[PDB]
């Protein structure tokens, strides 16, 4: 999603065709760090938001197409929104600074 | 809060 190479707001579950209600029938009630690609509308139509739910700080999140930059740059450079959020769904996103509190558990990729 | 929250 920037030029002809496809792989980081779109990767491998990351979708983006699923609205307020759609995501809330199979999401808040059982999910405590489960991560999915959810479409928004706000500044126009803006397909490509992640969003995780807690069951109790229930919050989304911003991808970007690879902006962020997280890893040993010398001969490949690193450039990924997602690297330094992916170190933090490895443990804890509260020790980052977004208070979720939560490890990666599982997408619900195509519903 | 379940619709946006931007964070990056």
């Amino acid at each position: 999603g920037m030029n002809n190479n496809m792989s980081l707001q779109d990767a491998e579950w990351y979708w983006g065709d699923i609205s307020r209600e759609e995501v809330n029938e199979k999401l808040r009630d059982t999910a405590d760090g489960t991560f999915l690609v959810r479409d928004a509308s706000t500044k126009m139509h803006g397909d490509y938001t992640l969003t995780l739910r807690k069951g109790g700080n229930n919050k989304s999140i911003k991808i970007f197409h690879r902006d962020g930059k997280y890893g040993f740059s010398d001969s490949l450079t690193f450039n990924s929104v997602v690297e330094l959020i992916n170190h933090y769904r490895n443990e804890s996103l509260a020790q980052y600074n977004p208070k979720l509190d939560v490890k990666l558990l599982y997408p619900v990729s195509k519903y | 809060s379940v619709d946006y929250v931007p964070m990056l």
